[PDB]
RNA sequence: UUGGCACCUCGAUGUCGGCUCAUCGCAUCCUGGGGCUGUAGUCGGUCCCAAGGGUUGGGCUGUUCGCCCAUUAAAGCGGUACGCGAGCUGGGUUCAGAACGUCGUGAGACAGUUCGGUCCCUAUCCGUCGCGGGCGCAGGAAAUUUGAGAGGAGCUGUCCUUAGUACGAGAGGACCGGGAUGGACGCACCGCUGGUGUACCAGUUGUUCUGCCAAGGGCAUCGCUGGGUAGCUAUGUGCGGACGGGAUAAGUGCUGAAAGCAUCUAAGCAUGAAGCCCCCCUCAAGAUGAGAUUUCCCAUUCCGCAAGGAAGUAAGAUCCCUGAAAGAUGAUCAGGUUGAUAGGUCUGAGGUGGAAGUGUGGCGACACAUGGAGCUGACAGAUACUAAUCGAUCGAGGACUUAAC
């Protein structure tokens, strides 16, 4: 995963 | 290379023949600086359309001329005026018909004015 | 200025009307070719007689573009269309009859042939 | 080797004993006056300076009028120096003019170029473009300053800066005709420089 | 650019007539084709005058076997060695681009005679 | 975008060498003073070489 | 590369493939120089020396890879967080929806497939690219410069001769040496070819205004359309990688002994590569090792007994102003009333294309003559008509030893 998705 | 004043191509036409007339009429008016640089030379393109006296000239002037009344009780327009008293008081003058004299700077934005007079 | 993915009209008797430009030949290199260079190019129309099929890769040489060839004397010439003549992969047509003008670049390279059948050299 | 100096006006054409059409550059480079021989007893080294363009006298320093009193000559606007000249051949204050060079001979043309100001990477250095469309929002923009590993960007990284002003040189240029009455030398092809600045013409590296 | 003009007066071409951007005329051209340089004639409309003095160079556009063929040339060349205007023609402007579209009465009616 | 580390005195100091602002280029009036900036008429008098022309 | 271990990070080290920018190592793809060949010549095979330069445009697939088309001198392998997301894109992986196949009673699951799916940051410091202000360089200045060092460039194809010669039964076919013409790249500049050119010229539509016709102005993307000066430009033009020196690598050797011979070596001499150090171009004395040449200004006044410190000034420079061949701003350059720096005026270049008014012909829309006319932004040459006024500020009195004077 470590999926860059920060809001 | 002419200057942009910070204006629109149209906006600069309208300032520019605004100015024109306006010192045509008022004989001094304070701008700032470059207005003064920007202006002086149709002024003086203007007085020497005036200068010729012929009705092609006079309608070359009436595209740049707005209609604004001269000399009151007269009902004189500006353009009756260039052809009337600028024409006649310059007419062994060979250009320079402006002078630029600086004064300080504004208060409100530190803009350098100018005194435009007709000489 | 022909380029990769140029159509070019035919101009000979070949059977070939429209070519596309696959590859300039001069060099690794060039993606533009003027006038007397040779390209390899593939057939997109011809006509139903003709020796030439559609979509046979063959070679020809540009004839006429309507880029400005400049010349030594300061002359300049252009046409109003883009045309080729096919060869046998050697300076020889395949066709027997040249329709249209042809610019005089093709006498400087040894392209006798393609000049003395045309109808008209400028 | 030979030498001179002066400004160019600006470029034409001329064809000349057939059909051909040549760019020419139009330069006036005369007349040269020789003020100062360097040696090698005493300077260290062999050159001779050249001064062009004299000028009023309100215009010049007291320094700059002693220093052509030896020549007997006005100051000048430009000075200098040329290495290595064939010592010695001149003498100071003798003038050097166009006829040295005849219209057949290959020379090597300097001068300062035209300043283009501060300029982006994609005109000062040549480097490709990005894309316009696809979603890219990357365009005219100079790249990646180099790897991770050294924690720092390398000497020479090509950045955006001022383009122009600085000395440029064309080699093995032509001259097309000389004019010994009006002071012109007329060279094929293209010189670096903007109207009327200071262009040197000096003899090409044979052969 | 006077000094320009005096450099080239002495070599512009003084004997062609005077011709418009909107006329046909013949250009007599010399060519080398080896040894013998024979003269062919280029008649056409002009389309271009762009001017500079010793740098003015005007177009010729023809019709040859179904394909146009606009040539330019210089003005003062010595390849050009004679040109004789055919017919005077009228226009109202001095670029003529529209023309190499109207294919063939389109061009003609509007290159009426002067 | 992000400072690492406050700037510490000095060097805010250090900085700020250069943020100080010159003299005008003024001069004596010739009709009274003083002083009035060079190329400019003078507010005090309103004259300028040397007429009154305000 | 696939792995093994789990040392560093889970109060975050953004992970594939592409775009942009590159740099480094040869275990070298080509180009350069060689040895052995079962190398007759061209083309080859293998092994050395060599990183200087260059190593492509597509079709398929998210793809690297791979296959194919067409070239090329070749389309080389790798490292740099499988280089590079506070430089860029999210097509695939890897969220929340919905399906197909399979498994599961089921909720649901699948390196099985498909459709769709929010990529933030105003740069503090070091780094890099440019531009300034101080102080130093034992007096103050104006110019011209040497070069310790550093950067840039470094690539090659095709054709003709030699010569259809050497070689080879033939087919085929040179090494070496000359001369042209190209590709890619780079540096300059518009004189041509074009592009652009929002204060240039003309045509034209709708509405409003100058009381009306005529003639014009405003707005409608610069209203639209056709051209276009200067400047900036490439796709345009000119030029470059040329000819060459020194020490060399792999090789080829000469004379020669250890070892009476032999021997490329242990001493002495060569020859030898697109490697190296120069010749080509550029920045360069903050090169604190601060260099050198030419030419000006001079050696005041007052305190401090010595060191030294204040005021005025010379040579010169600056503040302020007119501007661009320069330019974000500084800076640079041309100039400041014994002068052309800018604007105006006049005359021209170029551009646009035949102004207004009048007259003629026609019912009229319109055409013709006056007339290459009128108009013209930065392009030239003349001309002080206007503005660069008067003014002010900074700027040295030259330390001590040693040899001759």
């Amino acid at each position: 995963a470590a999926a860059a998705a920060a809001a | 290379s002419y200057r942009k004043l910070g204006r629109t191509s149209a906006q600069r036409k309208a300032m520019l023949r605004d100015l024109t007339t306006d010192l045509i009429i008022n004989e001094r008016i304070e701008t700032t600086e470059t207005r003064a640089k920007e202006l002086r030379s149709v002024v003086e393109k203007m007085i020497t359309l005036g200068k010729r006296g012929d009705l092609h000239a006079r309608r070359q002037a009436a595209a740049y001329i707005r209609n604004e009344v001269a000399n009151e009780e007269n009902n004189q327009d500006a353009l009756q005026k260039l052809f009337s008293d600028i024409a006649t008081r310059y007419e062994e003058r060979q250009g320079g018909y402006t002078r630029i004299m600086k004064l300080g700077p504004r208060r409100g934005d530190g803009a350098p004015m100018a005194i435009i007079e007709l000489v | 200025m022909i380029q990769q993915e140029t159509r070019l009209k035919v101009a000979d008797n070949s059977g070939a009307r429209e070519v596309l430009t696959i590859k300039v030949l001069g060099g690794s290199g060039r993606k533009t070719a003027n006038i007397g260079d040779v390209i390899v190019c593939t057939v997109k129309q011809a006509t139903p007689g003709g020796v030439v099929k559609k979509g046979e890769v063959v070679k020809a040489v540009i004839v006429r573009t309507k880029s400005g060839a400049r010349r030594s004397d300061g002359s300049y010439i252009s046409f109003d269309e883009n045309a080729c003549v096919i060869i046998r992969d050697d300076k020889s047509p395949r066709g027997t009859r040249i329709f249209g003008p042809v610019a005089r670049e093709l006498r400087e390279n040894n392209f006798m042939k393609i000049v003395s059948l045309a109808p008209e050299v400028i | 080797t030979k030498g001179i100096l002066g400004r160019k006006i600006g470029m034409t054409q001329v064809f000349a004993e057939n059909g051909d059409l040549i760019p020419v550059t139009v330069i006036e480079a005369a007349p040269n006056v020789v003020l100062q021989k360097k040696t090698a007893e005493n300077d260290g080294y062999e050159a001779i300076q050249l001064g062009f363009d004299d000028k009023r006298e309100k215009l010049s320093n007291k320094p700059e009028k002693g220093h052509v009193a030896k020549a007997e000559t006005a100051p000048k606007r430009f000075v200098k120096e040329l290495r290595g000249v064939e010592m010695d051949a001149y003498e100071v204050g003798q003038e050097v003019k166009v006829e040295i060079f005849s219209a057949g001979e290959i020379v090597d043309v300097t001068g300062v170029s035209k300043g283009k100001g501060f300029q982006g990477a994609i005109k000062r250095h040549g480097q490709s473009r990005g894309p316009m469309s696809h979603g890219s929002r990357y365009h005219r923009r100079p790249g990646s300053m180099g790897p991770v590993d050294p924690n720092r960007v390398f000497k020479g990284k090509l950045l955006p800066g001022r383009m122009g002003g600085e000395q440029i040189t064309v080699q093995n240029l032509e001259i097309v005709k000389v004019d010994a009455e009006r002071n012109l030398l007329l060279i094929k092809g293209n010189v670096p420089g903007a109207k009327k600045s200071l262009i040197t013409v000096k003899s090409a590296v044979k052969s | 650019q006077k000094l320009i003009e005096d450099i080239t007066k002495e070599q512009l071409r003084t004997d062609l007539p005077a011709f418009r951007p909107g006329d046909t005329l013949r250009v007599h051209v010399k060519v080398v084709e080896g040894n013998r340089e024979r003269i062919q004639i280029f008649e056409g409309v002009v389309i271009k005058r762009r001017g500079g003095g010793i740098s003015e160079t005007f177009t010729v556009r023809k019709i040859s076997y179904g394909v146009g063929v606009e040539r330019t040339f210089p003005v003062h060349t010595p390849k050009i060695a004679k040109i004789e205007v055919v017919r005077y023609g009228k226009v109202r402007r001095a670029k003529l681009y529209y023309l190499r579209e109207l294919r063939g009465k389109a061009a003609r009616i509007k290159e009426i005679r002067r | 975008a992000v400072p690492f580390r406050r700037t510490s005195k000095m060097k805010k100091r250090l900085r700020r060498t250069h943020f100080k602002l010159n003299v005008p280029g003024m001069t004596e009036c010739p009709s009274c003073g003083e002083m009035k900036l060079s190329h400019r008429v003078c507010k005090a008098c309103g004259s300028y070489n040397g007429k009154d022309i305000n």
